[PDB]
């Protein structure tokens, strides 16, 4: 890290060795996934964080630790009704084969007669779009922090052949150190040819998905671009009241910027949000250098910020441990479980 | 302004994710 501080290209071997290494810890796990490495029981249910089409993210206590965790549950019946299992089979063999500072961790997982159950590590701080909305948009230095560890990330995922496809500031964590924790992989996968399924966010979908071409890598940098804007704008590059209206304006090839965007963050999203996928970023000959070495980038040191050793924009307040304050309310609902096993051919690997 | 557009849309709040 001294070394590249030094001059660019001189870690490019060490990045290499770093992610060689990475990938044969990864491949390991990917190849025999851990399952059924804790049970119901042994957790207190707090508080409800966050809610889905079939599944919800409850604040748990570990009985005998004491350590609080975020739990996601699953409604097995929902899965299939919405015809979501390969997806959700996807989330649990990938999140519990990664390993990187800016991905909330996998502690355990298990299943019962009714539900999916991914236990992960609690990250108190609420989500990034919590504080956005508040804050209104971020300054350029600001959203820059966060962009940075996305990079990063992204450079992690594609190298293991995994496509993310759900950035949006809903699915990044605010830790008590102030870096991104990724959440929800229910639409990452591990693919090295192109892929067809359309899912993600409306706002943040790329041209390619919506014109059902067949995609790649290319659209995690396309949505890269999204977040990057809407961090610094305070509002997305493409929005309106339907998702009609934005698939619309995301296919044109037209973007307008806020005339307090700089000059260089202007070229970068231009090179982010290109629908031409032989123009942009992260898709080229150097592929992630393209963006790690673009000028807004220019005062960004990326092993410090790997390392955590960069002062964060902001530290979210923190009443303790258990504490829901960054997190919004949500309808409680009792977890009941059948006395019957649902589903259970289908999630056999789980 | 585009601000004000935006505040007053209905997608200011948490966006579901979409399958199809
Ligand atoms: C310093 O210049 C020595 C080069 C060694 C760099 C290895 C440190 C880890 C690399 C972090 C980059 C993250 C890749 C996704």
């Amino acid at each position: 890290g001294n070394a590249a501080a030094a001059k660019k290209g001189s870690e490019q071997e060490s990045v290499k060795e770093f992610l060689a290494k990475a990938k044969e810890d990864f491949l390991k796990k990917w190849e025999t996934p851990s399952q059924n490495t804790a049970q119901l029981d042994q957790f207190d249910r707090i508080k409800t964080l966050g809610t889905g089409s079939f599944g919800r993210v409850m604040l748990v206590k570990h009985k005998e630790s004491g350590n609080h965790y975020a739990m996601k549950i699953l409604d097995k019946q929902k899965v299939v009704k919405l015809k979501q299992i390969e997806h959700t089979l996807n989330e649990k063999r990938i999140l519990q084969a990664v390993n990187f500072p800016f991905l909330v961790k996998l502690e355990f997982s298990f299943k019962d007669n009714s539900n999916l159950y991914m236990v992960m590590e609690y990250v108190a701080g609420g989500e990034m779009f919590s504080h956005l909305r508040r804050i209104g948009r971020f300054s350029e230095p600001h959203a820059r922090f966060y962009a940075a560890q996305i990079v990063l990330t992204f450079e992690y995922l594609h190298s293991l052949d995994l496509i993310y496809r759900d950035l949006k500031p809903e699915n990044l964590l605010i830790d008590q150190q102030g870096y991104i924790q990724v959440t929800d992989f229910g639409f990452a996968k591990r693919v090295k040819g192109r892929t067809w399924t359309l899912c993600g966010t409306p706002e943040y979908l790329a041209p390619e998905i919506i014109l059902s071409k067949g995609y790649n890598k290319a659209v995690d940098w396309w949505a890269l671009g999204v977040l990057i804007y809407e961090m610094a704008a305070g509002y997305p590059p493409f929005f309106a009241d339907q998702p009609i209206q934005i698939y619309e304006k995301i296919v044109s090839g037209k973007v307008r910027f806020p005339s307090h965007f700089s000059s260089d963050l202007k070229d970068l999203l231009r090179n982010l949000l290109q629908v031409d996928l032989t123009k942009r970023f992260g898709n080229l000959k150097n592929g992630v250098n393209d963006i790690k070495n673009h000028k807004w980038f220019a005062t960004t040191d990326w092993i410090a910020i790997y390392q955590r050793k960069v002062e964060a924009p902001f530290i979210p307040k923190f009443k303790g441990p258990g504490d829901t304050s960054n997190f919004d309310d949500y309808e409680e609902e009792e977890i009941r479980v059948s006395i019957n096993e649902k589903c259970g051919k289908e999630f056999t690997e789980f | 302004t585009t601000y004000a557009d935006f505040i007053a849309s209905g997608r200011t709040g948490r966006r579901a994710s979409i399958h199809d």
